[PDB]
RNA sequence: GCAGAAGGGCAAAAGCUCGCUUGAUCUUGAUUUUCAGUACGAAUACAGACCGUGAAAGCGGGGCCUCACGAUCCUUCUGA
RNA sequence: UUUAAAUGGGUAAGAAGCCCGGCUCGCUGGCGUGGAGCCGGGGUGGAAUGCGAGUGCCUAGUGGGCCACUUUUGGUAAGC
RNA sequence: GAAAGCCGCCGUGGCGCAAUGAAGGUGAAGGCCGGCGCGCUCGCCGGCCGAGGUGGGAUCCCGAGGCCUCUCCAGUCCGCCGAGGGGCACCACCGGCCCGUCUCGCCCGCCGCGCCGGGGAGGUGGAGCACGAGCGCACGUGUUAGGACCCGAAAGAUGGU
RNA sequence: GCCGUGUCGGCGGCCCGGCGGAUCUUUCCCGCCCCCGGGGUCGGCGGGGGACCGUCCCCCGGACCGGCGACCGGCCGCCGC
RNA sequence: UCAGUAACGGCGAGUGAACAGGGAAGAGCCCAGCGCCGAAUCCCCGCCCCGCGGGGCGCGGGACAUGUGGCGUACGGAAGACCCGCUCCCCGGCGCCGCUCGUGGGGGGCCCAAGUCCUUCUGAUCGAGGCCCAGCCCGUGGACGGUGUGAGGCCGGUAGCGGCCCCCGGCGCGCGCCCGGGUCUUCCCGGAGUCGGGUUGCUUGGGAAUGCAGCCCAAAGCGGGUGGUAAACUCCAUCU
């Protein structure tokens, strides 16, 4: 069965799939059917915006893509709770909450913070008839638009910093060199056996 | 195309391109890579030599993030900045060198690859080769690591 | 001079100190729980494998009754765990009398 | 005569007797034979160590040469 | 088996060849020895006949053969 | 119109741009010039640059000389040009570099002087480097897996009458 | 009357011009960190501003061709009426 | 997408996931326990407030239930007592008005223009023709039926065409329900023949056992589980 240079190959079709084969016909008609699912829900709500609530800037895990800024889940009680807002009055203003999530960093626990108050800086109300605690007259002259479009606060604006140009002095030329990542490397493995023989010579007498 | 193909050549000739001693039937061979080592050996060796045995060591649930870093060498080096930095790096008033941070352009480790030019730079890497920063440190460059 | 690789890893951020989450403290003892457990061990009393490893806890050896409190409660850490609350009531037992 | 089946080879010898020895060791490649010009096996010429013998040149990394043997998977021992 | 054909097999029949001058070497070693290598310079018409070659990829079919000179094996011989 | 059009802070990702090792990991630029340390079989500082060298090599460049109704004076052109030059792709060869291992060796470094890091010179193993050629789409041939060019058993299994 | 291409200039339109830049400006403008009610550029943060460079929109001069981009004048030679 | 990858496999033929990452969609909660409230709770029957198209909050009797109904409470902590500065709400039912983004749904019945002149034919929908207004209509030149090939003869098709009948989701009179937040102080704080271990089966890519199940043994409470090589020690992370 093989012949001349070729491929040594695995076609995973020693199974019956001819009936669990998938065709995608129907894809252009549900494209079109959560369309008509996104505008007849954006019409339904109210002038409240389109793609749900404000998300949280999220950094991703694993090395690889620690260097990047996602969109999240909810907003972590303690960025509610250093806003101001309450837990439960808080996803009718339209934020969300992950309870569950921790923040252990300060720097990304100040950064949704700013970004929590400066949601609710940007928020209009509307009271049921026209009461308006915490609220004042004419609705930001009608609120300027009427909805949104696929973030209200844009929720990605990955930002880098500028670091213009600095001049290559000593300290800096001459010092932070591959030496200093293979002495570093052989430190955090020789780390635990150096403190082995440590220990041999303080039962030493 | 049905009609650029050899069957509608082929179709009058007796035994259809595959003859009148062999006789074309399903498998003669075998089903895949049936006899591998018996009888289709001349096969795999000479042609997949390494195909048959254990060589190394396992390594269970790897996972391909903590392996994770790209490559960039010094020639590919100064196209992460415009061309407009490097022209007004080198035009005669002091030894103000620009930035190059391969992490903000997705690359890790920078390698050696010579003519890295005269101008001097600072490179912000997460790992370096020897052979990579001894060049940037021959044409009056530095070489700071980031985490 | 930060670095990834080596003993002090990673970029560095300053830690938020926070009081931690509450389903952390879950198997603690709230002394009302030690009331009713300790109570009713008297009431009770204890199971066969554990009268015949404290009549092997005070006199026979104690690397042969954790060898029997090894095989019965399952691992090693829960073998120890449960040597020793018998030692303190044959502690109790003896010493307080 | 050279252990033996044959053939080739061999005379201050490759035989016979004696004297020391362990090169029947450690290691990388190349090549020949079978051949697809693949492998094992066998062999050849080296190279680098460490040795033996001899006064020395040298010879020796098994048997005067042509035969005397065995993958993957697994087991076992040895090595830094 | 001393001797030993006919047919046959290999190689050679130039410029990648020849000569001269110099210099590198950790190889070799009485020696400006020996041998390799490198650079530079000098002289092209070097058996007959015929012919355009060189090179890579992809590749089907085939893997039962049969006969006749001459040469030969088994067999009494055979369209064996 | 189940089409077409657009997005780009929708390029995430795929393949390619870098290889090697079982792995920890490491990871592809050299030559000259001028000097110096025992110019010590080894090297050091500064400049010039910059993919090395040899043999072939289409094309191109130069080209003495050569070719015209009367002779000495000047112009474009074109054909013939021995010779010489820079040499494409590519082939053969030599050198070089990176990784794995081997042997022989000496030197340098300090977020800390160590059963620490780095370097050297020779030899071998690699699907490498030596100024990138890939990607997407389409077609054709080939091989394979699927009922697999068409038809064909003697069977085996499950559930029933 | 005309547009193609280098060369600019009027920096003109840049503040009543487009976009692009991992160019610059720690004296601009907004909510903050670093010390003794105030303050230090005292190093920055989040954003806006305005210089510089790269390319595209006019005006005068200048360069060539007026190229299948063309009309009028005159010329030559046709053409039907 | 990872990825035909890690891994499994007479390591042969073959098999073969996940985590990041980009999207589609996005919504969260309740209980036993532990305490508190005179069982503050529920079901049935009888006559009524008063009703349409029938279900109730009101009244009176029989049961349920203390072996525990209900309220407030749920691990993101909770409760109570303080103190501090706010605030009077939400829910359905009834009547009708005002809409409904393709312009809400269902149903019926309606809506442009040659059958003109000549001509061929069994029969025309054929062929020719309609002034310098292009013969007529076109938001209608889809389709089909009509003695043959039809924009105009006829259903229709076009159009935020019109009128009809029934039905739906949502404003505003009467019922029903209604103290939240912060700071401090004290008290409270959890699911067992289950986890886990051994062994045997089946299963998985899961390999010194991924999952499941039988049998045996069987917990703890700074505990337990997980951290992809069996085990001991140690630290950390994470979940409950
Ligand atoms: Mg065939
Ligand atoms: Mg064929
Ligand atoms: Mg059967």
């Amino acid at each position: 069965a093989p012949s001349r240079n070729g491929m040594v190959l695995k076609p995973h079709f020693h199974k019956d799939w001819q009936r669990r084969v998938a065709t995608w016909f129907n894809q252009p008609a549900r494209k079109i059917r959560r369309r008509k699912a996104r505008q007849a829900k954006a019409r339904r709500i109210a002038p409240r915006p389109a793609s749900g609530p404000i998300r949280p800037i999220v950094r991703c895990p694993t090395v690889r893509y620690h260097t990047k800024v996602r969109a999240g889940r909810g907003f972590s009680l303690e960025e509610l709770r250093v806003a101001g807002i309450h837990k439960k009055v808080a996803r009718t203003i339209g934020i969300s909450v992950d309870p569950r999530r921790r923040n252990k960093s300060t720097e990304s626990l100040q950064a949704n913070v700013q970004r929590l108050k400066e949601y609710r800086s940007k928020l209009i109300l509307f009271p049921r008839k026209p009461s308006a605690p915490k609220k004042g007259d004419s609705s930001a002259e009608e609120l300027k638009l009427a909805t949104q479009l696929t973030g209200p606060v844009m929720p990605v604006r990955n930002v880098y910093k500028k670091e213009k140009a600095r001049v290559i002095t000593e300290e800096e030329k001459n010092f932070k060199a591959f030496a200093s990542l293979r002495m570093a490397r052989a430190n955090a493995r020789l780390f635990g056996i150096r403190a082995k023989r440590a220990k041999e010579a303080a039962e030493q007498d | 195309p049905s009609r650029l193909r050899k069957t509608r050549k082929l179709r009058g000739h007796v035994s259809h391109g595959h003859g009148r001693i062999g006789k074309h039937r399903k498998h003669p061979g075998g089903r895949g890579n049936a006899g591998g080592l018996h009888h289709h050996r001349i096969n795999f060796d000479k042609y997949h030599p390494g195909y048959f045995g254990k060589v190394g060591m396992k390594h269970y649930h790897l996972k391909r993030n903590q392996s994770f870093c790209p490559t960039v060498n010094l020639d590919k080096l100064w196209t992460l900045v415009s061309e407009q930095t490097r022209v007004n790096a080198a035009k005669n008033k002091t030894g103000a060198a620009p930035i190059i941070d391969v992490v903000r352009s997705g690359y890790y480790k920078v390698l050696g690859k010579g003519k890295l030019p005269k101008q001097p730079v600072i490179v912000k890497a997460k790992f370096f080769s020897r052979r990579a920063e001894e060049k940037i440190k021959s044409v009056g460059g530095a070489c700071v690591l980031v985490a | 001079y930060p670095m990834a690789v080596g003993l002090n890893k990673g970029h560095k951020v300053t830690k938020n100190v926070s009081k931690p989450r509450h389903s952390r403290r879950r198997g603690r003892l709230t002394k009302h729980t030690k009331f009713v457990r300790d109570m009713i061990r008297e009431v009770c009393g204890f199971a066969p494998y554990e009268r015949r490893a404290m009549e092997l806890l005070k006199v026979s050896k104690d690397k042969r009754a954790l060898k029997f409190i090894k095989k019965r409660v399952g691992t090693h850490i829960r073998a120890k765990r449960k040597r020793e609350e018998l030692s303190n009531v044959l502690a109790a037992m003896r010493k307080a009398a």
